[PDB]
RNA sequence: CAUCCGGUCGAUCCUGCCGGAGCGCGACGCUCUCCCCAAGGACGAAGCCAUGCAUGCCCGCUCACCGGACGCGGCGGAC
RNA sequence: GUCGCGGCGCGCCGAGGGCCCGACGCCUGGCGGAGAAUCAGGGUUCGACUCCGGAGAGCGGGCCUGCGAGACGGCCCGCACAUCCAAGGACGGCAGCAGGCGCGGAACUUGCCCAAUGCGCGGCGCGCGAGGCAGCGACGGGGAGCGCGCGAGCGAGGCGGGCCCACAGCCCCCGCCGCGGAGCCGAGGGCAAGCUGGUGCCAGCAGCCGCGGUAAUUCCAGCUCGGCGAGCGUCGCGCGGCGCUGCUGCAGUUGAAACGCCCGUAGUUGGCCCCCCGCCGCCACGAGGAAACGGGAGCGCUCCAGGCAGGCCCGUUGGAC
């Protein structure tokens, strides 16, 4: 009956990415040069599992 | 690299004294600039004087 | 009123009618990487200019060859295109214009001309060098990456004399 | 044919279209004037009013929920409307007899969603956006 | 610079509307490194107005004080 | 009578004038045009505001001066407001520039100067809240950037000198030190983009379809990912979408829709034929009549939004149309 009953983890500190044109460089390299079997998707479990 | 401008050459100093805006003379070392007075005070004085009658040289 | 009211102004670009289109996104990102473009407003500018040229060419082509207006306007348009290097010199017919494409516009940018001259290692390096004012055109320093070089100035592009 | 097509028939065609273009619901709603005189906002983006009662409204049959809304009275009209504050737990920020700014929903003047007979949204209270209060960008310690 | 997509059914084709996708004009909300241009109490209150400024100049007429004042007169104030 | 024609006014006479090719009346959150937004072509909507023209200066009337005003930063009256009074009297009109109250969703400094463009008067000048300069200003438009590379280099910023300026900033140039900072929306479909923890048809999301009654791919959080980007999102309006207002170009057996039938006036539409003349429409050309806007020729404001400049050895340099 109380609104807000539904409403804690800390933020992971990682280096900031290169903003500006640089972001376009890595995106270009992400999916036109650097590797992303079974075709390909964007961040499915299997791809994330390998990097972990 | 490149700078462009103007120049004005006068035959006599008297001619430069007549045909010439004042602020140019002031910028150059030709004359001295009296301390300017605020036009607001001048307008106030003019209105005050207009208010008076007859001989208003007092104000 | 203030004289500033009579100053003119206009936009320079157009946004696509359907934004989320996969092939378009892929092609735009490909071009951005190839020529190292900052954002997607530059592509829109290029498309705008190309559309203007194509519309002029269409209107002229609809008319007869011996129309005085056709001759006048086609001559001016061809002269501009040739001077700018967008169209090859050996083409002097209005039909060839409709086949032009934005990549031809891009190839005349300052980054491109200094890269094909082996004066820079990469488009990104070219942009960084241009910003720092180490480059000149005809003895005058130009720091605008999107500056377009005319054919007659292609051999006159060099490194700034005063740059370190 | 069915339509007149003679070279000297412009007047009839003009009159036919003039009469027949009043049959579109949208054209009537826009160019008739009744809606403008009936709309409490008189063709304005949003209005300013005073909340006087905080109430909860049930949803429709296929859904099951009680939505939080308030009753408002517009300053410039003195008429009554019902405006609904959507964001979670944002009713507790709204207090009785408070100044509010009320705007519309996506649709021009029809009900939106399962909320029955509600056509307005609360966006600002006491001069601070509700969206900003919900994200904790600002605090309402002035009230 | 000649574009469509989702929703009535156990499934299917239609009519037909609802909704989405673009541009511009304003208001609200978050945020904001540098330069250039630039609008700005019009939106059923042509409602109400403290305070200051917005139209002066000068040929004629000097026994004025030491010719400058002031005033008469002329032009303008209908732009 | 008027500067002047005229029912403009008065006397007399006669009877007329307008109307479905829409009179008269009523309404308008009605100034008009040059033009603006939108975008295959045909069109729809708007046009307070830069130029032209009209009208007004709290409402309604009257008048003097003057070539010219039925003028209001000129006068007289009534009405509605407002002010000072040593209570007998006197006095005012921001829809001019700043500023204030009220109202509203909504809108800036009670700044400096005539140096420029012009106007008034005038011989080596004065004045001008016209106008110019500065200040606030994410209405909005244009141009750069938060790195490249295995080391060097350049920004913003500060301290000084020039140039500019009516005085000062600003831009730009020269010297010494040198603050490198991205948000707003979303991740089921339309529509590009998925992993744990909570809650349990409650709380909440959702423009539409829909989710949530123990894996919630849709709520609240963390990770990750996508779009645009110094901008992003929400609300209302207009155009488009819409061949769902249809001239181009809809539909009318059954989906919404052919008057129960006939006569018939306005209205709309009307077979074939004459070789040349006149008249109407039509096509082409031309004269005449403001620009700005739009189109468009030429010119490297470092590019650009722009502007009409500019080069020396210039169509008479140019501003064509
Ligand atoms: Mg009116
Ligand atoms: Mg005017
Ligand atoms: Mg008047
Ligand atoms: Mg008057
Ligand atoms: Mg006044
Ligand atoms: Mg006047
Ligand atoms: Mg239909
Ligand atoms: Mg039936
Ligand atoms: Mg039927």
């Amino acid at each position: 009956t109380s609104a807000g009953k539904v409403r804690k983890k800390e933020k992971k500190e990682k280096p900031r990415p290169p903003r500006g044109r640089a972001y376009k460089r890595l995106l270009y390299n992400k999916n036109f040069v650097d590797d992303t079997h079974n075709g390909r998707r964007l961040g499915p479990n299997n791809l994330l599992i390998r990097q972990k | 690299g490149h700078t462009v401008g103007f120049c004005n050459a006068y035959q006599n100093m008297d001619a430069l004294m007549k045909y010439e805006p004042g602020f140019r003379k002031i910028r150059c070392g030709l004359i001295e600039a009296p301390k300017p007075v605020s036009r607001k005070q001048l307008k106030n004085l003019k209105n005050r004087r207009l208010k008076k009658r007859g001989t208003e040289k007092a104000t | 009123p203030r004289i500033s009211r009579h100053r003119n102004s206009s936009k320079t670009y157009s946004t696509p009618k359907k934004p989320f289109t996969k092939p378009r996104l892929d092609a735009e990102l490909k071009l951005c990487g190839e020529y190292g473009l900052k954002c997607k407003r530059e592509i829109y500018r290029a498309r705008y200019m190309l559309a203007k040229i194509r519309r002029t060419a269409r209107n002229l082509l609809t008319l007869d060859e011996n129309d005085i207006k056709r001759r006048f306007e086609g001559a001016a348009l061809l002269r501009r295109l040739h001077m700018l290097g967008i169209l090859d010199e050996e083409k002097d017919q209005l039909d060839y214009v409709l086949g032009l494409r934005i990549e031809d516009i891009f190839k005349r940018r300052l980054q491109s001309v200094i890269v094909e001259s082996k004066l820079a290692k990469s488009v990104h390096h070219a942009r960084n060098m241009i910003k720092a004012r180490h480059i000149s055109v005809g003895g005058q320093i130009v720091n605008i990456p999107s500056y377009m070089v005319r054919i007659s100035n292609t051999s006159r592009v060099a490194i700034a004399d005063t740059s370190s | 044919m069915s339509k007149t097509s003679g070279l000297y028939t412009a007047r009839k065609l003009r009159t036919v279209r003039r009469v027949n273009r009043w049959a579109d619901k949208k054209y009537r709603k826009a160019h008739l004037g009744t809606w403008l005189k009936a709309n409490p906002l008189e063709g304005a983006c949003m209005a300013r009013g005073i909340v006087t009662q905080k109430i909860g409204i049930s949803a429709k049959q296929p859904n099951s929920a009680v939505r939080k809304a308030v009753r408002v009275q517009l300053t410039k009209n003195s008429k009554k409307i019902t405006a609904f504050v959507p964001r979670d737990g944002s009713i507790t920020y709204i207090d009785n007899n408070d100044e509010v700014l009320v705007a519309g929903f996506g649709r021009a003047g029809r009900a939106v969603g399962d909320i029955p007979g509600c056509r307005f949204k609360v966006i600002k209270v006491a001069g601070i956006g509700l969206l900003a209060l919900f994200l904790r960008k600002r605090e309402k310690r002035a009230r």
